[PDB]
């Protein structure tokens, strides 16, 4: 939608940055949804709590990590 | 240049167009600009995107095969959403 009411151009808008970013932490909580799933199933009860930190960890680590991002863009973009 | 950024002018020519025809034979000028499409616009909204939409449908791979709704909503939205990209 925002990219359409644009013109194509050779640089990268901070737009792009922001967009991208936050593609990421979508994409990455996917793949923590892959990640757990996989060593959850494996047999062994070793690999089946570290599934169950994996979330815990993620839980708070994505938020952390998204607020940090936030911090990082608007400091840079917002000046 | 700068009122031009979806291309970039990188070479111009000036040749003669002159030609004959039925009323006569008319002499004729003509000028040419080569345009070179920009590609960081289709790098970031086509290719990359596509990729990056190829990719998940691979992370599918990883679930446990006995979990198939799981395969069918990844590979199925990821292909739904291709094809509006390419729309
Ligand atoms: C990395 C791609 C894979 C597929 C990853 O994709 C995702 C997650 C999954 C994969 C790991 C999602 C993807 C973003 C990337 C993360 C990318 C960034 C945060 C930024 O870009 C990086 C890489 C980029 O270089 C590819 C680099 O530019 C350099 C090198 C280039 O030369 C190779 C050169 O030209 C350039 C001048 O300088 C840049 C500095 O930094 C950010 C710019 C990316 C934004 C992406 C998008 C913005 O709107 C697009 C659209 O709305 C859409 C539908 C999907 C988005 C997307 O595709 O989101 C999108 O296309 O991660
Ligand atoms: C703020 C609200 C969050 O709620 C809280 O989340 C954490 C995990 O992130 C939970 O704690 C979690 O990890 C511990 C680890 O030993 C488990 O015992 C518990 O089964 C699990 O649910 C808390 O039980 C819950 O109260
Ligand atoms: C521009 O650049 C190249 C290099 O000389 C040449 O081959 C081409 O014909 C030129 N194009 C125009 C439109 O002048
Ligand atoms: C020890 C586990 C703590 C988990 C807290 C998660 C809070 C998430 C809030 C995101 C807005
Ligand atoms: C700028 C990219 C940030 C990606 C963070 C992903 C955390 C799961
Ligand atoms: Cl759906």
């Amino acid at each position: 939608g925002i990219n359409s009411q644009l013109p194509p151009v050779s640089y990268i808008k901070a737009i792009d940055v922001w967009i991208g970013a936050c593609m990421t932490f979508i994409f990455c909580a996917l793949l923590e949804f892959a990640l757990v799933n996989h060593i959850a199933n494996a047999g062994t009860t070793e690999w089946n709590d570290i599934s169950k930190r994996v979330d815990l960890i993620s839980r708070a680590l994505f938020p952390v990590l998204f607020f940090v991002f936030n911090i990082l863009y608007w400091s840079r973009f917002g000046h | 240049s700068s009122s031009l950024p979806s291309f970039q002018l990188t070479n111009t020519s000036t040749t003669y167009c002159t030609s004959v025809t039925n009323t006569g034979i008319y002499s004729c000028l003509r000028t040419t600009i080569q345009l070179k499409r920009e590609f960081s616009f289709y790098l970031l909204q086509l290719y990359i995107p596509s990729c990056m939409l190829v990719i998940v449908s691979w992370v599918s791979f990883w679930f446990d095969r006995t979990a198939i709704p799981a395969r069918v909503t990844l590979g199925v939205t990821t292909l739904l959403t291709m094809t509006a990209q390419s729309a």
